RNA sequence: GUAUGUCUAAAGUUAUGCUCUUAUUUACUAACAAAAUCAUUGAACUAG
RNA sequence: GUUCGCGAAGUAACCCUUCGUGGACAUUUGGUCAAUUUGAAACAAUACAGAGAUGAUCAGCAGUUCCCCUGCAUAAGGAUGAACCGUUUUACAAAGAGAUUU
RNA sequence: AAUCUCUUUGCCUUUUGGCUUAGAUCAAGUGUAGUAUCUGUUCUU
């Protein structure tokens, strides 16, 4: 177990990526920390730094601090604290969940504020106005380098890299779309697992680019959507239906 | 200014706290207009900062928490709470959210209540609800694959068998669920589930546990009187066992519905 | 529950209201009463 | 300090008093306003006159004040907003000012060039020139 | 903070901002502080933000008029020989540095070096006796407690052998119209009038 | 950072404070990046600064002596308006220039008696001062003008501005309030006003042409009210 | 010639009589154009 | 750590030295803030076009607006800064006549 | 007693929305091009 151990440093602080971008401009800006006077197509890249559960796993400073929140650099694979850190360095758990309850209405598992509306492209912290446990994956094109592979390895390989995230309560790969959607128990998993995946790479070390892995663009992982599907509409108001019984016996406990 | 609507839960239960008042210290997440930011620890020691997020124009109007958007007096979710109000209500009242920047800056000028907040604000109607509310309480590639799985084979102690199918899951089935009852009966296991399929697949990770799972009761698995079917699948699976398009998973979850309702 | 208020100790470097900003809004019309017009009482113009 | 909103058009004539309510105003929109200034709301709107109320004028040895519109002279108590009288202002036209002295004669002054004399208790209109 | 990349800087950045309203008041500070001529160098206390934004000089740069008078007239007679003596006196190029060249490291480049001479007139060992000890401190007597009534500097009291020393020293830059009538129709009220 | 924030980064800010585009600007950037006289001369005062500071530099290095020192910053302050543009944004500034002109005239032809022409009069006490006095009446003038420049840096423009009546706009402001009053005069004599005041800019019209103004069919009464404004405007 | 405005179009995938051929007339627009009399000379120049 | 008091060992006994022990002195920092992609800066670039009252070329000053930009600004500038140019049906009644219907 | 269409009366129902020195001045032009346009002739009709 990750509590038998302490946390590894995953990068050490003189590997840590520099803080000026790469160059996309005649000049760079000094207050907002960007490239300016130019333009570019499509400025993401690949994560020069994964997450590994099993391997980076282990206690901090938070965990004998009493820390609620998870480290967002941890989850980046990209933390150089180790076990200085004064976040927690391991995959959320039932334990976590419920004591970080009372904060997760307003905050995601990092500590990050939510917002009133999702971004108009869904991505970032998320709403606090919805419990949204579900994640859409994109970008699965360049996250195999433009590899061609059939809809069920790539289904495979989704579920191998997010089931390790926490516990998983669906996932679904929409080939007519070539886009996933990963539905979590539990939404600080969802948000964990997003900041991990996110601009990631699908390769395994048994794949020829496996060398070229950060040549591209990575992993696209935002929040998802109100699912269409009357199927899946059917079971989430039955969903609402669990949630409001379970809770009537609270009202008439307290009242 | 009115004092900050502050929660219980959210003050702890710590015999004295020390608030910091800052005016104009933040933009409400709700109506973006400033307000008088107040900021709290639970503890002198405690690590977190617990700041209003919400003016006190907001948290009225929506009966909420400052610190936690939850309701005031029943302590839930908005959503949660105007759905347990349309529930004994029947008028199925709903807290809106303006979009426009300049409407939510509108919005949070009215002096009335939104959704819920109605009931809950004044005690007498959320205890007239409360009473209500426990009334309701207590009341085509198919004939290809189909060789890949192992339907013709039998639940048996003999056949040592690493890897196992599942089929009847039911669509309302969380993965989660599979993992933590075959967790429980082991005493403790990669799963794949596809739910257009109703079927899926379970892999030990080695002989002994998979030997340890058949020895507990083709098998039966149960997930709250669901009824999953477990054959031992001798030969290794993977997600295209089930078919390589959405399509080809539903004919499969048809074939298999007939083969059980012809089983049963 | 008694809370003791105090005022935070500002940088007197940075901005002294961090959400004060330049801000159009339109206020909405509080109609709670209606207000009587009490108005009691050939082709020159 | 303070800005009092409520009127629907140009203001014609304020008057400060001792006591609430501190500000009286006319305006365009026909109405005449009684404020709290503390509160910054109106204690009181009269909208008995139809048209622009262009004047007022306190009464210098009572709580009262007057107010003219074309046509129309009232006078209104200022304890309590009420209507105290209506003028035998008939067809004295547009009026641009009002003007009351100690002995109780409230003078208007029309735009047409009329000089009104009224005994202010009663409204009569004692004297054109 | 010469490069603030880091999304770190950001409230550091807010503060650079904040700080250039009173930059005025620094660049004052700094300047009524400058070195006078018969210094090499000068400490002085300085006020400073945890962020780097600003600096400003912390002290006021009080003299006895006596003695600053007497030490400005021993750097006049001392330029007025360099100028007559100098066969060739090099004025220095304004600016002295680039426009491209980055301003020098203190402590890499200057701190290390040793310092020039000061412009300190020779002061005979009999005539100067009084003075020639401390005339050219940075504050003069600040340390004697006779002399002056502390480092706080506010007030100093001399004996007649020291005020005839800076009176003697002061020739060339000291008041000699004695007369109040020299300045008959040529005073403040005349030009009033 | 000021410029940055602003995102003209084209301008380039010099070492010794000067401020140059690095490529020619569109009329856009032009206005964009049009700053005013308080970052001039915040920049400006700077410069001054960096000027004298960098002397003292030059001697700590051991390039200069100390007469040398001394006739460098006697220069400077003797030439701020040559080696400055301070003068350009705040031009009551010539009067501390020519104050130190006026110094060095009184000074150098008491030094120079008997020594004549060239450098090393480094008597630099008086344009000192002159510099230090100007400085106390500049600090409470660019606190507020930069201290407003980094309000609407933070806090954007204000909304409510409320233009006074200048000369520019006298004509345009008194015919707003001439037709509200007009305007004012026919609803409240009356039982479509932009039309009926179509009238008043045909007489206006009349009156200037010393055509006689007539409508046939004209309300008396609104003919009278119309030409007293009309006169009043003639007046 | 400006001010200034507009455009830039895959993917970074969100689940279900009245005309015609054609030779002219007239008007408007063109920073398009080195045009022969009145030892080589308008010549790169003009914008709200 | 220091210091005041007490037990003890060392010394012939003090001073002094060490081990033990009680009291006194000193008493809760900091964050509205985590370190590149996903919680937000913009210009620019490529193309086309080339400014209201005009037959033509233009100075303007305003007003209204939930558009603002530059500027220290209640000055001034930003094409008269820009947008303005579209769409438009009922407090609908009175008098009378000739045709339609039982 | 209830339709339909006339005619008159009423209603005006897409029914002129500022200012200054009429705000000011101008309306003589080659080649070529662009757009619109004119007479005629056959043709369409
Ligand atoms: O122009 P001049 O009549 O010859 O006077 C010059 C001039 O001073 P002013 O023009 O200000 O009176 C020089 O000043 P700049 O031209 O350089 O500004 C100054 O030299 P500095 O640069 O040292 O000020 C020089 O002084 P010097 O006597 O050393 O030559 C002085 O000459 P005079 O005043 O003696 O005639
Ligand atoms: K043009
Ligand atoms: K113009
Ligand atoms: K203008
Ligand atoms: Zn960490
Ligand atoms: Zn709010
Ligand atoms: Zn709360």
């Amino acid at each position: 177990s990750w509590r038998d151990k302490s946390a590894k440093v995953q990068v050490k602080e003189s590997e840590l990526p520099s803080s000026i971008p790469a160059q996309t401009g005649l000049t760079f800006n000094i207050w907002y920390n960007k490239w300016s006077q130019g333009f570019a197509g499509n400025t993401r890249f690949v994560s020069p730094f994964a997450l590994q559960p099993q391997l980076h796993s282990g206690k901090t400073r938070g965990d004998n601090d009493g820390q609620l929140f998870f480290c967002l650099f941890f989850a980046k694979g990209m933390c150089c604290l180790g076990p200085k850190c004064e976040y927690l360095h391991h995959i959320p758990d039932e334990e976590d969940i419920g004591k970080l309850a009372l904060r997760t209405e307003v905050l995601d598992c990092f500590g990050r504020e939510k917002f009133a509306d999702y971004r108009e492209d869904m991505g970032g912290i998320g709403s606090f106005r919805k419990k949204n446990k579900t994640l859409y994956v994109g970008g699965i094109d360049g996250a195999l380098n433009s590899k061609h592979l059939k809809p069920a390895q790539i289904e495979s390989r989704i579920r191998f890299v997010f089931s390790r995230l926490g516990d998983i309560d669906r996932i679904r790969y929409v080939e007519s779309k070539n886009c996933g959607f990963v539905k979590f128990k539990y939404q600080a998993n969802a948000e964990f697992a997003k900041e991990a995946m996110s601009n990631q790479t699908l390769l395994l070390p048994s794949d020829k680019e496996w060398d070229d892995r950060r040549e591209g663009t990575g992993l696209l992982v935002k929040w998802a959507n109100e699912d269409p599907d009357p199927a899946a509409q059917k079971r989430l108001q039955e969903e609402l239906k669990l949630e409001s019984l379970n809770m009537m016996v609270h009202l008439i406990n307290n009242n | 200014e009115p004092p900050p609507n502050i929660c219980e839960q959210c003050l702890g239960d710590e015999a004295n706290i020390r608030m910091t008042k800052i005016p104009q210290g933040s933009e409400c997440k709700i109506c973006t207009l400033p307000f008088t930011l107040y900021h709290f620890k639970t503890s002198k020691r405690s690590n977190n900062i617990i700041k209003t997020l919400i003016c006190v124009r907001c948290a009225t109007q929506r009966n909420i928490c400052q610190c936690c958007m939850l309701d005031s007096r029943w302590h839930i979710p908005i959503q949660l709470r105007d759905h347990l109000i349309s529930l004994v209500n029947e008028e199925n009242v709903m807290t809106e959210e303006a979009k426009n920047d300049m409407m939510k800056r509108f919005l949070s000028l009215k002096n009335v209540k939104l959704g819920g907040a109605q009931i809950t604000s004044d005690p007498s109607e959320a205890d007239n609800i409360v009473d209500k509310l426990k009334n309701i309480l207590l009341r085509v590639d198919i004939s290809h694959i189909l060789k890949k799985l192992p339907l013709n084979e039998s639940f048996l102690k003999n056949p040592s068998t690493k890897s196992f199918f599942l089929y009847n899951i039911d669509a309302s089935i969380p993965e989660w669920k599979i993992t933590d009852t075959v967790s429980q009966l082991l005493g403790i296991l990669s799963l794949i589930v596809n739910h257009k399929a109703k079927c899926g697949g379970l892999r030990f990770q080695s002989s002994e546990l998979g030997e340890r799972f058949v020895s507990k009761i083709r098998g039966v698995l149960l997930i709250d009187r669901f009824r999953i079917f477990i054959i031992p699948w001798s030969s290794g699976f993977s997600a295209a066992s089930f078919g390589t398009n959405t399509a080809e998973n539903i004919k499969l979850s048809l074939s298999l519905n007939k083969l059980i309702q012809l089983e049963l | 529950h008694h809370i003791e208020v105090v005022s935070k100790q500002m940088d007197p470097l940075l901005p002294r209201f961090v959400g004060k900003k330049a801000r159009k809004v339109v206020a909405p019309t509080e109609n709670d009463e209606v207000v009587p017009v009490l108005h009691m009482d050939p082709n020159e113009w | 300090v303070i800005t009092l909103v409520g009127h629907k058009g140009p203001i014609n004539q304020v008057q400060c008093t001792p006591v609430d309510p501190q500000v009286v105003s006319s305006s365009t929109d026909a109405t005449v306003r009684l404020w709290d200034v503390v509160a910054g709301k109106t204690m009181k709107v009269l909208t008995h006159h139809k048209r622009s109320v262009r004047a007022t004028a306190l009464h210098p040895k009572e709580f009262s004040v007057a107010s003219a519109c074309t046509d129309d002279i009232r006078s209104w108590g200022l304890a309590e907003g009420s209507l105290l009288t209506n003028f035998e202002s008939e067809k004295t036209g547009i009026i641009n000012t009002l003007s009351i002295n100690q002995d109780d004669v409230l003078f208007a002054g029309g735009d047409n060039g009329v000089l009104s004399f009224y005994d202010y208790k009663s409204g009569h209109k004692y004297q054109s020139l | 903070h010469s490069d603030m990349a880091s999304k770190m800087y950001n409230t550091d950045k807010k503060a650079f901002l904040g700080a250039l309203k009173y930059l005025p008041h620094a660049i004052l500070k700094l300047l009524e502080n400058m070195p006078h001529p018969w210094e090499q160098a000068k400490e002085v206390k300085v006020l400073y933000h945890t962020s780097g934004a600003i600096t400003f000089v912390n002290e006021t740069p009080r003299v006895i008029e006596p003695v600053y008078t007497a030490q400005w007239s021993a750097t006049w007679i001392a330029m007025r020989r360099e100028k007559r003596d100098r066969t060739h006196f090099k004025r220095m190029r304004f600016p002295p540095f680039d426009d491209d060249e980055p301003p020098l490291s203190y402590e890499q480049h200057i701190e290390n070096i040793e310092p020039l001479d000061p412009i300190n007139l020779p002061l005979d060992s009999q005539d100067d006796e009084y003075v020639k000890d401390w005339l050219y401190d940075s504050r003069p007597l600040e340390e004697d407690s006779k002399k002056v009534n502390g480092t706080s500097y506010k007030k100093w009291s001399f004996d007649l052998p020291e005020m005839s020393n800076l009176y003697r020293l002061s020739t060339p830059l000291r008041d000699e119209v004695t007369d109040k009538n020299y300045y008959y129709l040529f005073d403040k009220k005349s030009f009033f009038n | 950072l000021l410029i940055h924030r602003k995102g003209l980064t084209y301008l380039h800010l010099d070492y010794n404070f000067n401020l140059k585009p690095t490529k020619t600007l569109t009329t856009k950037e032009r206005k964009k990046s049009r700053l005013g006289n308080s970052f001039h001369l915040m920049r400006e005062l700077l410069k001054m600064m960096k000027l004298i500071v960098d002397t003292h530099v030059q001697f700590r290095l051991g390039n200069v002596d100390a007469f040398q020192l001394a006739d460098g910053i006697h220069y400077i302050l003797n030439h701020i308006g040559q080696l400055t543009g301070i003068y350009r944004y705040k031009y009551k500034v010539m009067h501390q220039i020519r104050a130190c002109k006026d110094l060095k005239h009184i000074i150098y032809y008491k030094f120079n008696k008997n020594l004549g022409k060239g450098p090393g009069c480094g008597f630099w006490q008086p344009a000192w001062r002159v510099w230090l006095n100007f400085l106390r009446g500049t600090i409470p003038l660019l606190e507020r003008y930069i201290g407003n420049l980094i309000t609407r840096q933070f806090e954007g423009r204000s909304n409510e501005i409320v233009k006074t009546t200048t000369k520019q706009r006298l004509d345009a402001y008194y015919d707003l309030e001439l037709r509200n009053s007009v305007m004012d005069d026919i609803l409240e004599m009356m039982p479509k006003a932009r039309t009926i005041l179509q009238h008043l800019s045909e007489a206006w019209r009349c009156w200037k042409a010393n055509i006689p103004w007539d409508v046939p069919g004209m309300p008396a009464p609104i003919k009278k009210i119309i030409e007293r404004y009309i006169k009043s405007k003639a007046d």
